[PDB]
């Protein structure tokens, strides 16, 4: 919705960890609830990289 | 068929002991409480069985036994517990418990239930307060463990 993480409204990631836990079930065995935790982490491109970096120097 | 339940106020404890059956003064009591069992158990549940879990038996309990009576100055009883308590040195003994009644068929005095008490030793012992104030007696109560307890059927 309206989170803002900083100067972006969104986070650009990809998945590297993930655990789910079954904790109910039914008398046919499909589960009733489902507990999950996961990790992510940051990515960008390079081309966008340097382009946020915009170095100002005597160059 | 049963009509009628039994008294509780008549009772005797007997000590199967070192020489302390035969001795009046170790079989008068004003009070003599402890005699329950309990098991304890663990809880188990299975997946899939939403109505009820499973109860599993793990061990058995039971609770101290306790007497009370008014103070006697010269008891072999408490020279037995005293020997246990001061110099680290115990010998368990037997007990009976016993609820008596009348029976005649010229009437007597007879036992009606019958409990053995099987490995008891020292647990506690106390007197109760002096206070200048108050008319009372000073009564005396004992504490003891023991293994377990059985109906002599």
């Amino acid at each position: 919705g309206d989170f803002s993480f900083g100067e972006k409204n969104g986070f650009d990631c990809l998945l590297t960890d993930l655990q789910i836990n079954y904790t109910l079930f039914d008398q046919t065995g499909k589960p009733l609830r489902a507990k999950l935790s996961t990790t992510f982490t940051s990515y960008v491109e390079q081309n966008r990289r340097v382009r946020e970096e915009g170095k100002q120097s005597p160059d | 068929i049963r009509t009628y339940p039994p008294v509780s106020f008549f009772f005797e404890v007997v000590f199967q002991g070192e020489n302390l059956d035969k001795d009046v003064v170790e079989t008068r009591f004003q009070s003599v409480t402890g005699l329950s069992v309990d098991m304890q158990t663990e809880t188990l549940k299975e997946g899939g069985e939403n109505r009820f879990e499973h109860i599993l038996p793990v061990r058995t309990k039971y609770d101290p036994l306790v007497l009370k009576r008014g103070l006697v100055n010269d008891s072999q009883m408490v020279k037995w517990c005293m020997d246990a308590i001061l110099n680290f040195d115990i010998r368990p003994m037997n007990l009976l418990v016993r609820l008596l009644h009348i029976e005649r068929s010229s009437s007597t005095i007879a036992p009606l239930m019958t409990w053995k008490v099987i490995n008891a030793w020292p647990k506690k012992w106390s007197v109760s307060e002096f206070n200048a104030e108050q008319n009372s007696i000073a009564v005396e109560s004992l504490e003891l463990n023991y293994s377990y307890f059985e109906t002599l059927k």
